[PDB]
């Protein structure tokens, strides 16, 4: 019976290949090209946050647009006041092979985790004064790469076993577990209304979930290479994924096919970050030959260089109300750009 | 003619070491105070190129005495205070070359001891404590240094025997000791490199070794050479014309060490080298 | 600048605990466990004394080591080989007993982040060895090998083929070899750490 | 053996063959539509004045 | 007292 | 739990010196400022002494300035020099965090008896005491002499709570704040120069004396207080 299975999986394939094909009547280059460009963004550094003596690997910021949270691989988790340039908090880790980071959108609670195989959640507001470890979270086989989260209570995260899982911060048990992925999921992008989330394994291919149903989705593909980076769009609607091949990627959730390849034939680095701007017009993408280009989301046009880094940048985000951009590379400095 | 022909010499020689050494001098401390984080390896290199940075910055001063008579035009404190600056830079230069002779044999010998009780903290405090040395040692500038006849910065020696002690404190802690303490090192550094676990890097340690220590010679000889020459007898005696004569050349080997420095010290590494030709 | 006073004194006060903790944790060696499956990497870490990475330190002769062993991440080695970039050296260990491990060496030493990291190679299960020379030819490994069925010739040639894939003139591979019987581990990774400590010194200043 | 496999895959590509599709030019269209609606809203690709910013 | 140049 | 348990009162003859010790069990007291707040026996509280974490930063009032000094094991010292008349209070020992979003003066002990036999900011509580049935909103008033929005845009108001034979507790920080565990019931306003507190929804334990603190600048100069009583 397996010839049969094999028929019916290549039938499948050849049928949603024709099915997205048909549906592809324009491009986005087609119908974008008499706007008025972006012209030249000329961003300036406007704080520099020496605090680290190790690389970088993770930056997230708050909801208040003034905290970030940086993990280096010191074994250290320094909270960032951002106005000032203090620093706030040093939460030492139990394993120093940290390689991700998460700040809760209610801001009371910090995600961690590396190659320990395990996320850890940091209480910032305890009545003691000091931080704690609320809950030490287990059952992934391979190394965690991201962790979002969805709520004060639940925390989405994407490991190196191949599955994604959705905890539950208070048992401390795996509510939902995502399988489908053939090899190690290195990003993850929770959506704006906390319903869907997207990964980016190092399989080449891209996967649409449903955390409620447990259920895949959507599948995507187009790269030649891994991929490093995920990020939806502002609305929703769309999503961004840069990879080892030197070339980011727009995607349609609704049109499920690609829309957009920013890639330039002098560009051989990879890319390790893609963030979007607030009004989804602006795509900064983190190359690793120490530089980060701006891309034209809407033109396929590089709109300036965010260039200062003496080494790779390793991530990439912008703040929520979208006045200011942080860069956090393996020179032990993270940048704040506007 | 207007100006001797040694005078001639020695002013071409300081303005083309002027230039060359504040060139080099100020991208060397631009580069690594800037570009690169300071390790425990460029702290050295840090201190001693801004020794020389500040000598090269001070030889001007001397480019504009060495003009007509050296009357100073300038005042009584700064009279007071160059001479200090530029005695204070010399000394903190030769004393950090024999400081990173030091370091590095303590390196080669005790490999245990520096990895676990060496680091930035400590080369920062050894580097301190030099600079007081030489803000000690050049104490007596400071405390000496006047426009005392002005009708001419004259020396202050209230023949006389501080002179005397002057110059034999100078020449012992400036040439002698930081010499034998150098040449022991290096020669230390080569004899234990020559035990057969060193097969890439004897050559290029043999070189340097030479080079620095033969560059320090000829550039520093000359100066307490005729700084002893010249204060011994009357020198009415055609001897004493001709080492007053040199005695600028003298001052301008002296001073032209600044400018060898950066080469020769700096300018080894292959990330210093490839962090200075992207720089440039 | 009412209480934002005391929140800079804050900032400097744990700023200098950071710095501190840098410092004494600057002072530790770093070593890196590699190998194949069952190649004695186990046994060498704890002869030692004391799923994720599993870290082991002890404390030799003024010198605190910390060996990194990262054989329970069954996944790519190329998304995670990176974190290490800093470290000492690397220890590979060989099971004499049984190919399989020559690819793996010649994946580790061109890597590009490791081009100045210097490699130490234990072979281990002498005796082993010598019961299979005995009972089996060393050739069925290595058919090129045109030589005398010794232990003392095949233990060459084995360390010749490890040691040819090196291509970089900047480092080395020091080489031993074992009989699970001996306390000899230490001492040899002891000397070879400080050999590597003063390359590293004398390249760092220049004078290499 | 992995008749268990290949209907776990058959089922997945089944459920993902059967999404209802909008032509592009309405998801390009739709696009558009956001970016120009927010233009205002967005202080990166317009230079905002140094009173109003606050890392200035 | 002669005048003197600087750098002694 | 948080504990503040402190001694070292009682009859002292003038001109003595004593000394107060404050003990600290249940926290990170090393990264902690503590401070030290003292209330008459008819009159309100007014601030005496304050020491920062890691004995950087040591500040004393007018009045106890010269006499006093304070130190820090989990203990913080006071010795106490050259006892006047005008010092008998209750000394109370009060903790406080300063960082970004913190909560200071969260936690107040509970006190020692001791018996003896021009830029500031005043503050001022128009009603000496206000009436107030269950049930029924009321209004606490306070003012300044300046203007307590810094450049920085936080107002610098802190609102605490004396109930009857009990320690003081923080409910509002920062002028807006509302601080943890405090019923949402409370909330609090003003703009620049006038502030006040809004109770909704009175209830039986919210009976007391309500204070008015400032912090833009040291010393901490407190309000006379206005008596919430019943009905």
């Amino acid at each position: 019976e397996l010839d049969q299975l094999r028929q019916e999986a290549e039938q499948l394939k050849n049928q949603i290949r024709d099915a997205r094909k048909a549906c592809a009547d324009a491009t986005l280059s087609q119908i974008t090209n008499n706007i008025d460009p972006v012209g030249r963004i000329q961003m300036r550094t406007r704080r520099t946050l020496r605090g680290h003596l190790a690389k970088i690997y993770a930056m997230h910021w708050g909801t208040d647009s003034r905290l970030l949270v940086s993990a280096s691989q010191d074994g250290k988790l320094i909270i960032w006041d951002s106005y000032t340039t203090n620093k706030v908090h040093a939460i030492p880790l139990r394993s120093s092979w940290v390689m991700t980071c998460a700040y809760a959108p209610s801001g009371n609670y910090v995600a961690c985790g590396g190659l320990d195989n395990i996320c850890s959640i940091y209480n910032l507001k305890t009545r003691e004064g000091n931080v704690r470890v609320s809950r030490e979270l287990a059952g992934h086989t391979g190394y965690l790469s991201c962790c979002r989260f969805l709520d004060d209570n639940q925390i989405v995260t994407s490991s190196g076993d191949t599955t994604c899982a959705l905890w539950d911060i208070e048992t401390g048990q795996q509510t939902t577990t995502f399988t489908g992925h053939t090899g190690d999921v290195m990003s993850l992008s929770l959506a704006p209304d906390t319903r869907l989330f997207v990964s980016g394994a190092c399989d080449a291919s891209a996967k649409l979930w449903d955390v409620r149903e447990g259920m895949c989705r959507q599948t995507f593909t187009g790269h030649e290479s891994d991929i490093n980076a995920i990020c939806f769009f502002p609305n929703g609607n769309a999503f961004a994924t840069g990879s080892d091949d030197a070339t980011c990627r727009l995607f349609d959730l609704r049109a499920d096919q690609e829309l957009m390849t920013y890639s330039h034939d002098n560009i051989i680095c990879g890319i390790t970050s893609v963030s979007f701007s607030k009004s989804g017009r602006l795509l900064l993408a983190g190359y690793d030959d120490f530089n980060c280009n701006v891309w034209d989301a809407l033109k396929a046009d590089r709109a300036g260089v965010l260039a200062g880094h003496d080494n790779r940048v390793s991530c990439l985000g912008v703040t929520d109300d979208g006045m200011a951009v942080a860069t956090g590379s393996w020179d032990s400095f993270l940048k704040i750009w506007n | 003619p207007l100006f001797q022909p040694q005078d001639i010499a020695s002013m071409v020689i300081l303005g083309l070491t002027c230039l060359l050494g504040l060139l080099g001098n100020g991208l060397v401390l631009w580069v690594a105070g800037v570009k690169m984080k300071t390790t425990v390896n460029t702290v050295w290199f840090l201190h001693l190129t801004l020794a020389d940075f500040l000598c090269c910055l001070s030889l001007p001063f001397s480019l504009a005495h060495l003009i007509l008579q050296g009357h100073w035009p300038y005042g009584l404190f700064l009279c007071k205070l160059i001479p200090s600056i530029i005695i204070l830079n010399m000394f903190a230069s030769v004393f950090l070359l024999t400081a990173i002779s030091l370091d590095r044999c303590l390196i080669v010998h005790k490999p245990i001891w520096c990895q676990n009780h060496r680091n930035v903290r400590t080369a920062f405090a050894i580097c301190g404590c030099v600079w007081v040395v030489a803000f000690v040692m050049c104490v007596p500038v400071f405390v000496y240094r006047d426009l005392f006849i002005m009708d001419i910065c004259r020396y202050n020696f209230d023949v006389p025997t501080p002179l005397m002690a002057i110059t034999i404190t100078r020449l012992v802690v400036g040439f002698l000791v930081p010499f034998f303490i150098m040449v022991i090192c290096y020669s230390l550094i080569v004899f234990r490199m020559r035990k057969t676990n060193f097969t890439k890097s004897r050559n290029k340690t043999f070189r340097v070794a030479v080079a620095v220590v033969t560059v320090f010679f000829i550039c520093w000889t000359p100066y307490h050479l005729v700084g002893v020459l010249l204060l011994i007898t009357d020198p009415e005696s055609s001897l004493g014309e001709a080492v007053m004569s040199w005695d600028h050349m003298s001052i301008a080997l002296a001073s032209a060490n600044s400018c060898f420095n950066p080469f020769l010290y700096a300018l080894l590494g292959k990330d210093f080298r490839k962090k200075a030709r992207q720089s440039i | 600048s009412a209480e934002e006073r005391a929140a800079l004194e804050r900032s400097k006060a744990i700023e200098k605990n950071l710095k501190e903790d840098g410092i004494s944790a600057a002072k530790d060696v770093k070593l890196l466990l590699l190998g194949a499956d069952n190649s004695g990497k186990s046994t060498i870490v704890k002869q030692m004394k004391i799923t994720g990475i599993v870290e082991t330190h002890f404390t030799f002769k003024n010198l605190h080591f910390r060996l990194f062993d990262v054989g329970g991440q069954r996944s790519e080695r190329k998304k995670w080989i990176h974190c290490f970039e800093d470290v000492t050296a690397i220890i590979f260990c060989v099971d004499l007993s049984d190919h399989e491990s020559l690819m793996l060496f010649d994946s580790i030493c061109n890597n590009k982040f490791f081009i100045d990291t210097s490699i130490i190679l234990f072979l281990n299960k002498k005796d082993l060895f010598g019961e299979k020379i005995k009972k089996s030819p060393l050739t069925i490994c290595f058919p090129e090998y045109t030589g005398p069925n010794t232990y003392e010739d095949a233990a060459a040639y084995i360390q010749a083929q490890f040691e040819s894939k090196n291509r970089s003139p900047n480092k080395e591979i020091y080489c031993h070899m074992t009989c699970a019987t001996d306390t000899n581990n230490a001492q040899v990774i002891f000397d070879a750490v400080t050999d590597i400590i003063i390359a590293n010194n004398l390249r760092g200043c220049g004078l290499y | 053996a992995s008749i268990a496999q290949a209907r776990k895959l058959v089922e997945q590509l089944k459920m993902e063959a059967n999404i209802d599709r909008i032509k592009v030019s309405k998801a390009a269209a739709d696009l558009m539509a956001y970016c120009e609606a927010h233009a205002k809203e967005d202080p990166l690709l317009t230079p905002v004045p140094a009173s109003e910013n606050p890392f200035r | 007292f002669k005048p003197m140049p600087l750098x002694r | 739990d948080v504990q503040l348990v402190e001694s070292g009162g009682g009859l002292v003859q003038p001109g003595g010196s004593r000394k107060l010790s404050c003990s600290a069990s249940g926290f990170a007291f090393s990264s902690f400022g503590m401070h030290w707040v003292r209330q008459a026996p008819e009159k309100g509280l007014e601030w005496v002494a304050y020491i920062s974490s890691g004995s950087g930063t040591i500040y004393y009032a007018d009045t106890v300035k010269g006499r006093f000094t304070i130190s820090r094991k989990n203990t913080l010292f006071l010795q106490m020099t050259s006892l006047r008349s005008e010092d008998t209070a209750m000394y109370y020992c009060v903790r406080s965090i300063y960082y970004y979003g913190s909560s200071p003066f969260d936690f107040w002990g509970q006190g020692t008896t001791l018996t003896v036999s021009g830029s500031d900011i005043v503050m001022t509580q128009a009603t000496s005491s206000v009436p107030v049935t269950p049930g029924e909103s009321v209004s606490i008033s306070c003012r300044s002499s300046k203007s307590l929005l810094h450049s920085n845009g936080n107002t610098y108001l802190y609102w605490f709570l004396q109930r009857p034979g009990q320690s003081p507790q923080l409910l509002i920080y920062r002028m807006s704040n509302l601080a943890s565990g405090v019923p949402d019931r409370f909330s609090g306003s003003g703009s620049g120069t006038a502030f006040t507190l809004t109770i909704s929804r009175l209830e039986a334990e919210d009976v007391g004396v309500y204070y008015c603190m400032q912090h833009l600048e040291y010393p901490l100069t407190f309000g006379a207080g206005t008596k919430l009583e019943l009905k």
